[PDB]
């Protein structure tokens, strides 16, 4: 208990193992400390640290935290095995300024502080109104299909699909940087929800099960193809080709032929139940597959470029999954059809292997995402059964047991 | 109003030449006057019994 | 520069061993000691005279610091005759034959500040009789004393 | 609202004094790095708040 | 022995050990000095710092170096890693927040 053995990370990078004593004050050990790794570069052929104007040597932890001067290597939370790191920090000694007039203050001090408006950033705004637009322009063209059979929303749909998706492929070809990139994605995104609707809409008669079968087909085809030329974006992409894939798969039957939407609510509730467990491996598998590469950070290079495409395909998949429980999770349960407890103590299990589950991955969104998605099924029950069957104490019940459910978690952790 | 605004800008330029010299001070000062706790890693520099 | 300490708590000057200008070809508990000792060298000539750059060519090399902190009645026979050039006194005590005499004289407040009458820049001579702020402290613990004191032990002429 | 204070006018009554003794400075404290420091007079420390 | 007796004359207990070794001294790392040379061929000068240790037969060190860039290492400590209590407290309030 003595000493303690410690990995020491000096000059631009080279790791030293050194056994240290556990109890003397850091600051009696960093002098002869430093003698040390510039015995041992030395003898490397490298050069030696040296000093700059003014400052002094400190040891820290690889976070940077400096260690306090007069405790003892026991007295802090430092084992044998850590690492820490040994750095020179400069002087931040200097004079100061004063401004007499307030108005002149005012502005030198605030433009300092603060960045002001560029043509850079002017793009991406610009680029992001002309997606609401176009965003609202099919919503509009959608909702006219609904009252009226004629063919007025595929054909106008159709134009601007090519006109956007006209844009989209000059700006993706020209462009250099990753801010041109985000303005020519933004614009690609822009073009699938068009497209989609366009098809969906050509069919006649009154909407329903044909007119689906089409708009989730090309919907999946369109995002499947973007992620594969584009390789960007992979987690949002991801997450449209799920909904869209098993939307398809249902409305396929409902075209052709189905006993009761119960029946398909519960098949994809239960095919849900079991992807989760899934979900890990087609992510992994997934990252094997051929695509283009655009880093967010020789052979290094590789694994680390695996590793996050790897991790983004998992956020995506999980989000995809859970939009599809809890669409099907709200709609199975009922306040008037038969036993109306059975599918609501259900429900809460079924909430719960998700709550406990999201331990088993580290990744602090993937968790989080995870422990929202139960919260939230718990919420919406509760609605639904607050809506229907309405009584006071139907609501009086609703708001206790939403205000409780998380405050007795929080409690529990915090104090 | 005008001359108030010309006058006020003549004033702004004589603030600029005033600081840089100031800098110069701080510099050439610090530069033989350091704080007391960075003279240890300075003992091996030719700065010592200057 | 020669340094010589005049004190009755030596465990406070414990890692003053380590100095090199502390020595001799040195630390005393009182003025009958050091007047043994040192005074038959020191006290043989000269009174303070307040120099000038130009003038710094033409002193000794060897100037000599004193600190006292034993209040010792025995000091008036060189605080009377006007100290001696080439030598500095600093009283930690704050005894009253040193402590008469303004323009000598550094107060601290509980904050850390210290008051003093103005001095010039250019002559360092004191321009008025009243007192005024002057610095912030600035300090060093004794580890860090004898940290510095082994580094500087390190290096010879 | 920010309390931003527009300089007082002397209501012609006074001479200006061209040069007056100086403004106090002002110190600021850390508790870890328990040693002060200063910085500047309060008349003007305020503003880069105030702004 | 003159360490042992300052010691107790301090009220410290001496320096004592168990098992197969010998008593050396040692650098800050803990790598132990020749017992041949002279601290005048070795570079000690002045002023430096040595411990007095235990060399017990069980012992191993390192003696191996690696490259990687600190700048980096430093940064990928904190660009990602498992979550933190503080964050779920901040997440917790949250949640609570959003329940009324």
């Amino acid at each position: 208990p003595q000493a303690v053995v410690v990995g020491v990370m000096a000059g631009e990078g080279v790791q030293i193992g050194v056994l240290l004593d556990a109890n003397a004050p850091v600051s009696v050990m960093t002098d002869p400390l430093l003698k040390v790794v510039n015995s041992r570069l030395r003898e490397l052929g490298e050069a030696p640290l040296e000093a700059t104007g003014r400052g002094r040597w400190a040891l820290c932890l690889v976070d940077g935290a400096p260690l306090r001067a007069t405790q003892s290597l026991t007295e802090q939370d430092v084992y044998d095995g850590d690492r820490l790191w040994i750095r020179f920090i400069a002087d931040t000694e200097r004079r100061s300024q004063v401004i007499e007039h307030i108005s002149t203050a005012v502005a030198s001090d605030l433009s300092k502080r603060f960045a002001r408006i560029d043509p850079i950033v002017a793009v991406q705004v610009g680029a992001s109104m002309v997606a609401t637009g176009v965003v609202l322009a099919t919503g509009v063209l959608g909702w006219w299909r609904w009252h009226h059979n004629t063919w007025l929303t595929t054909i106008y749909t159709a134009v601007i699909g090519v006109l956007v998706l006209a844009v989209a492929m000059l700006l993706l070809m020209r462009a250099k940087t990753d801010a041109d990139r985000r303005v020519a994605d933004i614009m690609l995104m822009s073009a699938i929800m068009p497209v989609t609707v366009a098809a969906a809409a050509a069919p006649p008669g009154p909407v329903g099960s044909p007119q689906a079968v089409l708009g989730f087909g090309v919907l999946t085809v369109a995002a499947a193809l973007a992620l594969r030329f584009t390789g960007r974006r992979l987690g949002i992409y991801t997450t449209i080709v799920i909904i869209g894939a098993l939307t398809m798969l249902a409305a396929l039957a409902r075209m052709v032929a189905a006993t009761s939407a119960v029946t398909l609510l519960s098949s994809l509730l239960l095919i849900c139940v079991v992807a989760y467990h899934a979900a890990p491996a087609l992510s992994r598998r997934l990252a094997g597959i051929r695509l283009p590469v655009f880093p967010s950070a020789s052979s290094v290079r590789d694994v680390l470029l695996q590793a996050e495409r790897a991790r983004s395909f998992l956020s995506g998949l999980l989000t995809g999954l859970g939009v599809m429980v809890v669409v099907c999770m709200t709609s199975l349960c009922d306040p008037h059809t038969g036993q109306r407890w059975l599918p609501l103590i259900l429900a809460g299990f079924t909430s719960g292997f998700l709550l406990l589950r999201g331990r088993s991955y580290v990744d602090r969104w993937q968790s989080i995402t995870l422990a929202g998605t139960a919260v939230i099924i718990a919420a919406a029950v509760c609605v639904r059964y607050a809506l229907e069957l309405s009584s006071p104490l139907a609501v009086s019940i609703v708001a206790a047991i939403l205000v409780l459910l998380p405050a007795a978690g929080m409690a529990a952790a915090a104090h | 109003d005008a001359m108030r605004a010309q006058f006020m800008l003549m004033l702004d330029m004589l603030r600029e030449t005033a600081q840089e010299s100031a800098d110069s001070m701080d510099a050439n000062y610090r530069w033989f006057h350091p704080a007391p706790n960075t003279l240890a890693a300075a003992v091996g520099s030719p700065r010592m019994w200057e | 520069v020669q340094m010589i300490v005049v004190s009755s708590d030596l465990d406070q000057w414990d890692w003053v061993k380590w100095l090199p200008h502390f020595g001799d070809s040195m630390v005393y508990t009182s003025v009958r000691e050091f007047a043994a000792e040192q005074a038959e060298l020191f006290a043989g000539r000269g009174s303070f005279t307040p120099r000038h750059a130009s003038s710094s060519a033409q002193t000794p090399t060897p100037h000599t610091v004193i600190i006292a902190d034993v209040d010792d009645p025995q000091w008036e026979y060189v605080i009377s005759a006007e100290g001696v050039d080439g030598v500095t006194f600093f009283d930690l005590t704050g005894s009253s034959m040193w402590t008469d005499i303004p323009e000598r004289k550094l107060q601290f407040d509980k904050t850390g500040v210290i008051e003093a009458l103005p001095r010039d820049r250019d002559t360092w001579m004191v321009i008025d009789d009243k007192a005024w702020f002057f610095a912030l402290t600035d300090q060093v613990s004794i580890a860090e004393a004898e940290e510095f004191a082994q580094k500087l032990a390190q290096w010879r002429l | 609202l920010a309390g931003i204070r527009l300089p007082v006018f002397p209501s012609a009554t006074s001479r200006w004094v061209f040069e007056a003794r100086p403004d106090l400075p002002t110190t600021v404290v850390v508790s870890g790095g328990s040693a002060p420091v200063l910085e500047g007079p309060s008349s003007v420390r305020d503003v880069l708040l105030q702004a």
